RNA sequence: CACCCACUAAUAGGGAACGUGAGCUGGGUUUAGACCGUCGUGAGACAGGUUAGUUUUACCCUACUGAUGAUGUGUUGUUGC
RNA sequence: CCCACUGUCCCUACCUACUAUCCAGCGAAACCACAGCCAAGGGAACGGGCUUGGCGGAAUCAGCGGGGAAAGAAGACCCUG
RNA sequence: CGGCGGGUGUUGACGCGAUGUGAUUUCUGCCCAGUGCUCUGAAUGUCAAAGUGAAGAAAUUCAAUGAAGCGCGGGUAAACG
RNA sequence: CUACGCCGCGACGAGUAGGAGGGCCGCUGCGGUGAGCCUUGAAGCCUAGGGCGCGGGCCCGGGUGGAGCCGCCGCAGGUGCAGAUCUUGGUGGUAGUAGCAAAUAUUCAAACGAGAACUUUGAAGGCCGAAGUGGAGAAGGGUUCCAUGUGAACAGCAGUUGA
RNA sequence: AGCCCGGCUCGCUGGCGUGGAGCCGGGCGUGGAAUGCGAGUGCCUAGUGGGCCACUUUUGGUAAGCAGAACUGGCGCUGCG
RNA sequence: ACUAAUCGAACCAUCUAGUAGCUGGUUCCCUCCGAAGUUUCCCUCAGGAUAGCUGGCGCUCUCGCAGACCCGAGCCACGCA
RNA sequence: CCGACCCGUCUUGAAACACGGACCAAGGAGUCUAACACGUGCGCGAGUCGGGGGCUCGCACGAAAGCCGCCGUGGCGCAAUGAAGGUGAAGGCCGGCGCGCUCGCCGGCCGAGGUGGGAUCCCGAGGCCUCUCCAGUCCGCCGAGGGCGCACCACCGGCCCGUCUCGCCCGCCGCGCCGGGGAGGUGGAGCACGAGCGCACGUGUUAGGACCCGAAAGAUGGUGAACUAUGCCUGGGCAGGGCG
RNA sequence: CAGUAACGGCGAGUGAACAGGGAAGAGCCCAGCGCCGAAUCCCCGCCCCGCGGCGGGGCGCGGGACAUGUGGCGUACGGAAGACCCGCUCCCCGGCGCCGCUCGUGGGGGGCCCAAGUCCUUCUGAUCGAGGCCCAGCCCGUGGACGGUGUGAGGCCGGUAGCGGCCCCCGGCGCGCCGGGCCCGGGUCUUCCCGGAGUCGGGUUGCUUGGGAAUGCAGCCCAAAGCGGGUGGUAAACUCCAUCUAAGGCUAAAUACCGGCACGAGACCGAUAGUCAACAAGUACCGUAAGGGAAAGUUGAAAAGAACUUUGAAGAGAGAGUUCAAGAGGGCGUGAAACCGUUAAGAGGUAAACGGGUGGGGUCCGCGCAGUCCGCCCGGAGGAUUCAACCCGGCGGCGGGUCCGGCCGUGUCGGCGGCCCGGCGGAUCUUUCCCGCGCGGGGGACCGUCCCCCGACCGGCGACCGGCCGCCGCCGGGCGCAUUUCC
C-alpha cells in the first residue's frame, strides 16, 4: 500500500531467494589463497616473469573506448611473421600468440612488431644445458642480471602526443564546424535517395527526345 | 543499535503503536503495487503521472556504447588544461593559442553554457554546439574536428 | 386455540425468561434415510403432505427440605414464657 | 376399531435383591476472575457485587433440582468473507 | 501413460454389454411441436489444415474446389417429457 | 562557573488511539577504565531490619550459600509480561468426595506366619451342569511354563498369594 | 502595495496631445474604527475513516431507548461537586 | 455406505512458517503534545488510497533585552482574528 | 470513619446475564536483509566513493589494520529536452552605419537582468560627558534619515529542448526534397556562478515467513483390504418339532 | 553494465547481453584430400631385466584383428611434394652416488624430549590467596596461550616460544653413468590438395526465453548448396559490405560445496536455551506400515558412602561416627513461588481484598537516656621549640629596552647555494648537444611548490626555552630563648 509521495519500487524478492544467498565470509581467505598460489607459481618459474607472457598493444573496440588502448590476448601471426619469430617458438620464449586476431591497419601492426622486437632485445635466454652454452646467451650477462620480473611485462600505457600552442591561421578561423557537421549528417542521410533520384532522372533523360 | 529504536519505548502499550481499532493486519489493500488502477488510483495519479501505458518506439538490443557522447560546457573548458597553460597563453606576447583536446579529457561534445575568457584557443572535439562555436570564434579561437 | 359430550355453585381470564427439558415426554417443528404432488433441463427446492429418526453431567456455591450443633446464663437438668 | 387382559389410570400402597447411607482400607475427574441471602432502582434495557432498603451468627450431614442467563463444543440455524 | 496392450472372453445373439419398470391378474390412451437419439445424402447452404490457380519483386493478398459437423428431409415416447 | 553548569522572574499542568523527549530505570555480551570487589566469603535466595527515588528501581544490615561479580565512558542485542481456550513444568479447592453395586454364597476349625475376610489343609453349604466356569488345539503372545526365595514397587482392599 | 504631481514606453486602441497598461522620479505619517493577539513558511508523519447523546430546526413513521439530516456543545478520550 | 475408532474423497511426509481485508495477544518508568469515525475514488459497504484532524523537526522574521542597586527620557511592532 | 463492582479486550456504550483468566515458576511476540524517501551527525567537496582486485613476517589479536592513483574500470553528481532522427542552456551599457527598418556588421567595457520586501552591515545631521566657560584636541553611546543589500518569497524579463503560426535573410569543394538563423504563443521532471558523494543513526513505506499464533483448502511422492466392501481358491458348521 | 534494453490482462510483475576493469590464462586432435610394400594393433608360448600398481627387450614358417581401412605426415593458424639457400641446433623415458639439502626459512607424516619459587611469614578444610624477597629491585621470559592440580598458578605438571634437538619412513627437483628408443628444422619459388547430410534451412505444433512477425529446444512434414553456408536483435525482395566456418573429439587454472575425514575460531546458546539428541538418542515409546519420537546434567577435595549400641518383622527411627560442611547421606551444588504441617501473635455475623485518615498492639532501630560543636577574644593555671626581624643556601612566580642567546611568523633581498653538489610535480618550451624514419625514447631550459642554507629588517618571548639581573613568595640551616610564638 503506497503512502503519500514515494518512488514506485519493484523488489525482485518474489522468487524464494533465501536458499540462494552468497555470503562473502571466505573473501579474506580467498585472497590469502590466491596470494599463496601467486607466490607458489612465481617460485615455480624462477627466472621467468611473474605475470607471464608478453601481451600485445590492443585498442578497445567500441566508440566509447576506442581512444583507450589496452593489452590483448596474444600477438597476431602477421606480427610474428614480420618480426621474424616462428609461431610455435614464440610460446616457448614467453610470447603469447593469438592465431585468430587479424591486423586491419598497418599502424597497430608496426606498434606491435616494435614491441616484439624490443622484447626480444630485452630477453635473456638460458641454454638447455647450463654447462653447454650452444646459441642462447652469454654467461656474463645471465649470471647476476637474470631477475624475476614483477608485474605485467612491458605495461601498456596511454600515450598522449602533446601538440604545442600555435598562432591560429585564418582558414581555421573561417571553418564552420557546426555547419560542416550538420551538412555531413544530411549528406549521409540523403546519399542513397539522391543516387536513386539521379538514376531516375538519367533514365528519363535518355528517352525524353523521341 | 536496537536500544535506540521505537520498539524499546512501546513496551507495555498493548497495540505497539498500531492502534486498537484498525490494528496491524497482514496486507490490507494488497501486496506491493496492488490496485494501482482500482483502489490506489488516487495515489498513482497524484504522485506518479504517466505511469500507465506505452509511449514511443521500442528498440531491441540497445547498445549504450554506440551513443556514448559525454559533454563539457564552455565555462569548465579551461579546467581541462593546467593553469600553467592558461597563464602562458595569457601573458604571451605573440598570438599563439593553446590547443585543448577534450577527447583526451574524455569529453566528446562541447556545449555552449557559460562564457569564455577573452583569449584565443583551439578546441579539438568530435562535436560542437552552434553557440559553443560562436563563443569560441568570438574570442578569436578556432574549432577543429576529430574522429 | 377450537368444537362437542356430561357433571357442576362455576366449569372466569392471565403472569412468573410466550414459568417450568442437569423435572419428564418427544407427539410437532428443525439434520442425515425414504415416498407423493408442484417447481427446475439438472443438482435440488417447497411456513405442501407422509414415515423412521441417541434428549448427556450435580459430588460444587446458594435457595429449599429435613438433621446435628454453635453464641451467652459457672457446670448440668427439669418445668415453663 | 372390537373381544380378552391387565397398576397405563382412578390412587396409590406393600414386599424382595443391589445400591444409595454409616464404618475400615483405597481413592479420582468435570469445573474454578473473586465469590456466593433478597426486593426495587439505575445500568450493555433480567445484578452475587453498585444505590436505597430488607437484614446478616461457627462447623456440618442426608436430599434437592429454583438460580449460578451452571458445565460440555471458538453456534451446525441467519449474515459477512 | 505406452505396446494390435488388456477385461467381458475357456465367450458368439437361447451370448455379452446398457437401461427403465418391478411377482401374478387386467390394462398400458393421445402428442415426434421442444430437447435428445437415429436413417439418408439428393442437386446440395456454410465449413479448417493441406493441396490447386492468379496478382506481386517477395513476404503476402485474392479466388476456385469443398471432410466430418451444423442446417435441410424422414423415423422414434415401455427416450426425456 | 560538572558553562551539557549555576541562578532569577512569569504563566501553566485532564487524556484514549497516536507522536516525541529524558531516564544516575532494568537484563545480557564486547572495547576501554576503576593499582575496582572477593574463601577474613562472589553470584543467587530469604528477611516484622534501616533508608533513598514521583516512578522505573536502588543502596545498606541479618541469615543461607560456596566462586565468582560490579560501577563509570562507549558498543551490540534473541533485552523487561498477567493475559494470547498461550508452551512446558509444578501445585490447589472440589475431596478423604464420586466411587471400589452385571453374571445366587459363603461358614467353621487348624497350620505357616510379626501380621489372615482373601494363602494352604480338612469339614460343611453352594455354583458352572457335558452347546461347562471341564479336557485339548489353530491364530496371536514369547518364557507368561516349573522349582526355590523376597515382600521395595504392581496386582484400584489386603495378601504369608500371584501371569 | 495609499493619495497627489510630473515624465517616458507600447507593435494594444484610436478624430484627437484619445484610451488603457507598464515603467521612471518627487512630495505627502494625524499609521486614517473598536478590542485582542507576536506572525510567516517548509519537510516528514502516526492513528482514524463503525460513532453516540442533548436544547433548538427538521424528514419518514401511530410511535419508539426507531431511522435519517443542519448548528453548537458533550461523551467517546473525563476525573471531581 | 465401507476402504485399520478417519470417508460428500483414507493415512504419512514434503511444498509450508501456504494465504487471511477476520479473531486473540503484543513485556519498564516519568514528562510534553494530542485526535477521528468526515470529503472524493475503488466488485467498496468488517478494507484501502485520498483530503481533513495529530505529532515531531525546524527555519524566516517581529517588540525589545537598556542603564553596574538606583533610574522612560502628534509618535510608539511585521502581521493576524 | 469516609470512599470503594474484576482485570484484559472488542465496542457509541462493560461490573455485566459478553468473551479469556483456578494458582505459581520459566519461555513468550515490530526482527534481519534489500530498496526507497525525509531528517540529523561526520569527512571531503564539483567532486566524491575502492565496495571488486592487488601489495605488505600469511594467521595471538589480525578474517583486523595500512597502502595502491597509469588499479577511478565504474557508480552517483556536474545538462536538459524529444517517440525519434537529433538538438542542447549570457546578457547589459555607451556608439558610430544600412534605413540603428523592432534589426544586420564591428568597437569598448562590464560579467547571469529588473521590481517590492529583506536579517546583517555601512554612512550618518543631531544628542549624552565632568567645578564653569570663549578653545579645539582623541577615541564611546543614542540617533531622524540614507546606502549596499545574504538567504528566501511574489512578480516581470532573458536562455536551452519539443510543437504550432508568420516572415525575411544568410552559408557552401557536395547548390541541395541541403544546412543555418528570426519574431510571436505554448509543452518540459530545465538554465539563470554548482551541492553533491561516501558513512552512520532515526522515522515512514514496500518485497521477503516479515509483530506472534490461527484455517476450510491445493500440489508432489509414498503406506495401508490385520476392520470393513466385493470376486475367486481351499476348509468348517447349522437341536427338536409343524404343514404335507 | 543494470533493475537497464526488452518481456508483461504493457497489470502485478519479470529481465539479460556487449563493451570496460580484474582472478586465472594453454592450447590442441581426428574424419576427410592425399603419400608411404598394413608402415598398425591384440592375444598366447620361450628367455633375459625387473615385480610391487605387473612393464622393458629379444624370439616364435605361433594365432587373431585389419584393404567394409590400422599406423606415420597432416587439420583450416592452411597443408603436402619438389627444387635453392641457411642452420646441427639435442628430446623425452626409468635407476646408479651425492650436493643444493625440497625451502619465509623440514617438503610431508610419525615418535621422544628441551626455562624459571612449590623460597620466608601468614589465611584456609585445601590452597594457585595476602605480605616479602638488599643489589633497581626473587627467577625465566623468542616461553605472561590454554588445561590440570583440594581456590583464583608465567615459575607443581602437560604444554606454550624457538630458521630448537634427536630418531624412523615417504616423495619430486642437477651432475657423470646405465638400457634402448630418438629423427631435419627454417626461409624463398614452383606444382598440387583442401573438409563433418535426414544435417543446415523452411513450414507447422508444443514448451521455453528479455528475445519482441517467433531466443532456444523438441516432435512431424519438406529437404539443401558449394565464389557455398551461418550470423549482422522488425517480416520481405534487390544490392554492397563485415564476420565466422556448423552438423566430429579432447583440455589444467581461476569457480561451487548445508555430505565425508581432520582441524582452527567465535561481541553466538548455556540444560524449557543450543542440534531431536551435553546423559546406554534417532534410544525408550507409539502406529499394520509409510512414519512419528521424547524426558533425562551437578554429593564431596577425597567415599572419608555412615562402623558400632538400641526399637521395630521391616520400611523407617534415636544415638554414634566421617567431613569444613550431611541445616552436602547415592536423581545427594544452590534451593524461589504456588500449595501444605506446626509454633507464635492478632482478629473474625454483612465473602475476602483495596484507597485516604488516624488510634492501639508488636518486632526492631537510634551505643537515646542528662544532649553537640568550633573560629576568635577575655581570665587562670603549665609547658615548649623558638615568634618577629637579619644571614647563608635551594626552589618557584612576575618583569626587563632582548638586557644575552635560542629563537618563532610573515614577507624581503643576492641567491654561492639542487637536475654532477637537495626534492617533488607541470596539457610549459626544446636535440635545432644523444641511440628509433626527414619519424621516438633520453638528456636539457623554464615554471610552481620547495629542501635545508648564508645573513639583515619587520612584531614578539608567545601559552617554544635557557642565562643574567630586580622584586615577591616558600622551604632548609644559623642567630634570635622571651611582654614573642605555639601547644
Ligand atoms: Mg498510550
Ligand atoms: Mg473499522
Ligand atoms: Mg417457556
Ligand atoms: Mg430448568
Ligand atoms: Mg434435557
Ligand atoms: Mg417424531
Ligand atoms: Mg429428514
Ligand atoms: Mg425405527
Ligand atoms: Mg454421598
Ligand atoms: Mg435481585
Ligand atoms: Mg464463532
Ligand atoms: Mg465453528
Ligand atoms: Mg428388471
Ligand atoms: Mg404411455
Ligand atoms: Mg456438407
Ligand atoms: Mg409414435
Ligand atoms: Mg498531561
Ligand atoms: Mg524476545
Ligand atoms: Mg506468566
Ligand atoms: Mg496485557
Ligand atoms: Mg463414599
Ligand atoms: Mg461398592
Ligand atoms: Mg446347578
Ligand atoms: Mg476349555
Ligand atoms: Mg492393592
Ligand atoms: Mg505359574
Ligand atoms: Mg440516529
Ligand atoms: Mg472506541
Ligand atoms: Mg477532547
Ligand atoms: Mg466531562
Ligand atoms: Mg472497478
Ligand atoms: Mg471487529
Ligand atoms: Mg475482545
Ligand atoms: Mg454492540
Ligand atoms: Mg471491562
Ligand atoms: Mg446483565
Ligand atoms: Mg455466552
Ligand atoms: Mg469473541
Ligand atoms: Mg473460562
Ligand atoms: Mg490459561
Ligand atoms: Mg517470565
Ligand atoms: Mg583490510
Ligand atoms: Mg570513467
Ligand atoms: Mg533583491
Ligand atoms: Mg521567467
Ligand atoms: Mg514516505
Ligand atoms: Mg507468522
Ligand atoms: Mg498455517
Ligand atoms: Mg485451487
Ligand atoms: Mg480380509
Ligand atoms: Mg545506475
Ligand atoms: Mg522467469
Ligand atoms: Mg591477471
Ligand atoms: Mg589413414
Ligand atoms: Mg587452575
Ligand atoms: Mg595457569
Ligand atoms: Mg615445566
Ligand atoms: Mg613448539
Ligand atoms: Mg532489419
Ligand atoms: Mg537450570
Ligand atoms: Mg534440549
Ligand atoms: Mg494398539
Ligand atoms: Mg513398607
Ligand atoms: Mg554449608
Ligand atoms: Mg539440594
Amino acid at each position: 500500500a503506497p503512502s503519500r509521495n514515494g518512488m514506485v519500487l519493484k523488489p525482485h524478492f518474489h522468487k524464494d531467494w533465501q536458499r540462494r544467498v552468497a555470503t562473502w565470509f571466505n573473501q579474506p581467505a580467498r585472497k590469502i589463497r590466491r596470494r599463496k598460489a601467486r607466490q607458489a607459481k612465481a617460485r615455480r618459474i624462477a627466472p621467468r616473469p611473474a605475470s607471464g607472457p608478453i601481451r600485445p598493444i590492443v585498442r578497445c573496440p567500441t566508440v566509447r573506448y576506442h581512444t583507450k588502448v589496452r593489452a590483448g590476448r596474444g600477438f597476431s601471426l602477421e606480427e610474428l611473421r614480420v618480426a621474424g619469430i616462428h609461431k610455435k617458438v614464440a610460446r616457448t620464449i614467453g610470447i603469447s600468440v593469438d592465431p585468430r586476431r587479424r591486423n586491419k591497419s598497418t599502424e597497430s601492426l608496426q606498434a606491435n612488431v616494435q614491441r616484439l622486437k624490443e622484447y626480444r632485445s630485452k630477453l635473456i635466454l638460458f641454454p638447455r644445458k647450463p654447462s653447454a652454452p650452444k646459441k642462447g646467451d652469454s654467461s656474463a650477462e645471465e649470471l647476476k642480471l637474470a631477475t624475476q620480473l614483477t608485474g605485467p611485462v612491458m605495461p601498456v600505457r596511454n600515450v598522449y602526443k602533446k601538440e604545442k600552442a600555435r598562432v591560429i591561421t585564418e582558414e581555421e578561423k573561417n571553418f564552420k564546424a557546426f555547419a560542416s557537421l550538420r551538412m555531413a549528417r544530411a549528406n549521409a542521410r540523403l546519399f542513397g535517395i539522391r543516387a536513386k533520384r539521379a538514376k531516375e532522372a538519367a533514365e528519363q533523360d535518355v528517352e525524353k527526345k523521341k | 543499535p536496537s536500544r535506540l529504536r521505537k520498539t524499546r519505548k512501546l513496551r507495555g502499550h498493548v497495540s505497539h503503536g498500531h492502534g486498537r481499532i484498525g490494528k496491524h493486519r497482514k496486507h490490507p489493500g494488497g501486496r506491493g503495487n496492488a490496485g494501482g488502477l482500482h483502489h490506489h488510483r488516487i495515489n498513482f495519479d497524484k504522485y506518479h503521472p504517466g505511469y500507465f501505458g506505452k509511449v514511443g518506439m521500442k528498440h531491441y538490443h540497445l547498445k549504450r556504447n554506440q551513443s556514448f557522447c559525454p559533454t563539457v560546457n564552455l565555462d569548465k573548458l579551461w579546467t581541462l588544461v593546467s593553469e600553467q597553460t592558461r597563464v602562458n597563453a595569457a601573458k604571451n606576447k605573440t598570438g599563439a593559442a593553446p590547443i585543448i583536446d577534450v577527447v583526451r579529457s574524455g569529453y566528446y561534445k562541447v556545449l555552449g553554457k557559460g562564457k569564455l575568457p577573452k583569449q584565443p584557443v583551439i578546441v579539438k572535439a568530435k562535436f560542437f554546439s552552434r553557440r559553443a562555436e560562436e563563443k569560441i570564434k568570438s574570442v578569436g579561437g578556432a574549432c577543429v574536428l576529430v574522429a
